[PDB]
């Protein structure tokens, strides 16, 4: 039924009433099937056809979805980010799931006034989460989350420090001892949400003097 | 709370009687 | 911002919900609605949805929804519904606890789109929890059939529904 997935994902975005169900029952037995390792290659016949279905109707589908089926599509949403989590293997899946989240948070963005992130905060969360990439610069991120402060961008800047976080996560660099200072007074003044892990690993592999820039700030 | 509240079918719940019910019956083990 | 220290917060208000629901205020509510959405960490939204799940079992949700702003205008409803549909599990299954409880509780007209969406959502849980299996996996499966006995119960509107979704579990 992957070749008649697409038009029922058609008739799933207008109106199901029971497909939906079958639907949502056959990935959880693809589901069921990646989680045990018997061989689910449907995951991406499903995904390729909702791209294909994006492609095709980008706003008619976002309005249908965000407007009358935002609890069928919060559960299609959910059923594949989680299978997408499941099956790590390759990022294929991943980077086509991402396109299309981009693509419809842009006819979300686009569309969806009345009907604000009914299902669209959802899918920002679920793009945050799989755009929370690795930063391979960590000494000029430092200065871009610095110019971000003087720019007072909350998202950007949120970005900027999920990226850090994860950049002190990865191996350690010689980090400048200016800089730090000067940021964690920008990120301690703002009201920032992940200010205690920043700093916990901003001191905990550390090339300066910790001690000097904590009494410093104080 | 449990999921069903009318509950029979529970271990700790039953009393003596057919708890010597059960030690017997769980010795037999079979029907014909 | 220290993560301890919040969640000494969460095992208090937990025990301040437990003790004196009718105490709590609707600004209370609110600012505690608008720190789960603002907070980043899955444990803590965690924690706080428990809490939000415990004074929606009480009665303070009349109090939230007693007029002298929209329902749908109140920011508990969107927090609900987007916990509910979150990925992680045990927020799923609070996020589903409050829908149950505000749903069988409050009767308002604009209230059948929450009645639709928490059930749907509902065998989101039931099909997540069916095929997770983990310990954790099935206490959120028995609080999912709390929701169940206790909406079913409490509104006998959307029965045979719910009894063909469980049997399509089955």
């Amino acid at each position: 039924a992957r070749v008649v997935q697409g038009s029922p994902e058609v008739p799933g975005i207008t109106v199901r009433v029971l497909q939906a169900l079958a639907t949502l029952l056959s990935s959880p037995h693809g589901g069921a099937l990646v989680m045990s390792m018997h061989r689910s290659h449907f995951l991406a016949c499903p995904l390729l056809r909702q791209l294909c279905q994006y492609q095709r109707c980008v706003p008619q589908d976002t309005g249908f979805s965000s407007l009358f089926l935002k609890v069928l599509l919060q559960m299609l949403q959910w059923l594949d980010s989680p299978g997408v989590e499941g099956g790590p293997l390759r990022a294929q899946l991943r980077m086509l799931a991402s396109q299309a989240s981009a693509g419809r948070r842009l006819s979300d963005v686009r569309g969806g006034l009345l009907r604000l992130a009914e299902a669209l905060a959802f899918r920002q969360d679920l793009e945050v989460v799989s755009s929370t990439v690795r930063a391979v610069i960590a000494t000029l991120r430092s200065g871009e989350q610095c110019s971000v402060e003087p720019d007072l961008i909350s998202k950007v800047l949120q970005g900027l420090i999920e990226v850090r976080s994860p950049h002190l996560e990865e191996l350690l660099t010689a980090f400048f001892s200016a800089t730090a200072d000067a940021a964690s007074p920008f990120p301690a003044c703002k009201p920032v949400v992940v200010v205690s892990s920043l700093l916990l690993q901003e001191e905990e592999p550390l090339a300066g003097g910790k001690p000097g820039a904590d009494g410093g700030s104080l | 709370a449990h999921v069903w509240e009318d509950n029979w079918d529970d271990d700790n719940v039953e009393d003596d009687f057919s708890n010597q019910l059960r030690a017997e019956l769980e010795k037999h083990g079979y029907k014909m | 911002p220290r993560k301890a220290v919040k969640r000494l917060a969460i095992q208090d208000l937990k025990l301040l919900a437990n003790k004196t629901p009718h105490t709590w205020s609707r600004e209370n509510i609110q600012a505690l609605c608008e720190c789960a959405l603002q907070t980043p960490y899955d444990s803590l939204k965690l924690g706080m949805l428990s809490v939000l799940s415990t004074l929606s079992g009480t009665i303070a949700i009349k109090h939230y929804f007693s007029i002298v702003s929209s329902p749908r205008s109140s920011d508990l409803v969107k927090l609900a519904q987007e916990c509910c549909y979150h990925n992680n599990r045990g927020i799923a299954a609070h996020g589903v606890r409050v829908l149950t409880n505000i749903t069988v509780s409050c009767q308002e007209k604009d209230l059948l789109a929450l009645e639709q969406d928490a059930v749907f959502g509902l065998e989101s849980l039931l099909v997540l929890c069916s095929q997770d299996d983990s310990p954790g996996a099935q206490a959120t499966l028995k609080i999912a059939l709390n929701c169940m006995v206790k909406l079913a119960k409490g509104r006998p509107h959307l029965s045979q529904s719910v009894v063909e979704t469980l049997l399509t579990q089955l």
